[PDB]
């Protein structure tokens, strides 16, 4: 995350971290339930084998709240392709149930229409992660969060050197130096409504990070609620 | 009108029979006034944790 602030205690309980066999984080994920995690499809090809970490806020150590969970099933959206990065969504079923606690809780799944007419229409959303704090930086060691403004859809297409599909949405700043980055991919984009946070997007991609005239591209969660609901039953 | 401040619902809002019907996400039960959403157990989805 570039800019933003540090995730204080209990602030981003739904944040999940995918770690490689070397125990290094490489992508984010969002807790949906005690068994399911929501992440980005392109994060899959990114690791031979991987596990999910929860309750972590600082990777340099173990404060006792962290918990590792092995993946039992990796449900990748079949239509996902790196050539367009469309359908960048994946659901993970964990082998063991997550224990909710301080810094460990799921985000709410909203209903399509309601989310689109009420959540997506909000002024801002919230993205978080342990990703790089700069375009050319290293994996951030502290969990960060950032309030990102929802961006006009047209103003979103006019700024992208790539195709923005219906399964995508822009969030961020035109010139202000704040945005998600590499490492935050797969992470949660949540929108708050009356102090309840609903998952609205999955950190997907961007041409660099915090680049003037560019935005962060997130996978619209509302476009996959059905697919997500079907993925969580099996 | 679900269009007016969300029909006073805590979470989900629908417009059936030309009225307003509130509902909640999994893990919450619809309160007596049929508007508020009450958490079923500790650590309900969508809430930052305090303990
Ligand atoms: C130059 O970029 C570095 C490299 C890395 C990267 O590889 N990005 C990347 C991925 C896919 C496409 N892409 C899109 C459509 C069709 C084909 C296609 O190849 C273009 C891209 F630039 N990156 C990044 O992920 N940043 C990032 C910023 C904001 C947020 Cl919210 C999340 C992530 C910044
Ligand atoms: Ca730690």
């Amino acid at each position: 995350i570039v800019g933003g602030q540090e995730c204080k205690d209990g602030e981003c309980p739904w944040q999940a971290l995918l770690i490689n066999e070397e125990n290094e984080g490489f992508c984010g994920g969002t807790i949906l339930s005690e068994f399911y995690i929501l992440t980005a499809a392109h994060c899959l090809y990114q690791a031979k084998r991987f596990k999910v970490r929860v309750g972590d806020r600082n990777t340099e150590q173990e404060e006792g709240g962290e918990a590792v969970h092995e993946v039992e099933v990796v449900i990748k959206h079949n239509r996902f392709t790196k050539e367009t990065y469309d359908f960048d969504i994946a659901v993970l079923r964990l082998k063991t149930p997550i224990t909710f606690r301080m810094n460990v809780a799921p985000a709410c799944l909203p209903e399509r229409d309601w989310a689109e007419s009420t959540l997506m229409t909000q002024k801002t959303g919230i993205v978080s992660g342990f990703g790089r704090t700069h375009e050319k930086g290293r994996q951030s060691t502290r969990l960060k969060m950032l309030e990102v403004p929802y961006v006009d859809r047209n103003s979103c297409k006019l700024s992208s050197s790539f195709i923005i599909t219906q399964n995508m949405f822009c969030a961020g700043y035109d010139t202000k130096q704040e945005d998600a980055c590499q490492g935050d991919s797969g992470g949660p984009h949540v929108t708050r409504f009356k102090d309840t946070y609903f998952v609205t997007g999955i950190v997907s991609w961007g041409e660099g990070c915090a680049r003037k005239g560019k935005y962060g591209i997130y996978t619209k969660v509302t476009a996959f609620l059905k697919w997500i609901d079907r993925s969580m039953k099996t | 009108l679900c269009s007016l401040d969300n029909g006073d619902c805590d979470q989900f809002c629908h417009e059936e029979q030309n009225s307003v019907v509130c509902s909640c996400a999994r893990g919450y039960t619809l309160a007596d006034n049929g508007k508020a959403c009450i958490p079923t157990g500790p650590y309900p989805c969508g809430k930052q944790t305090l303990e």
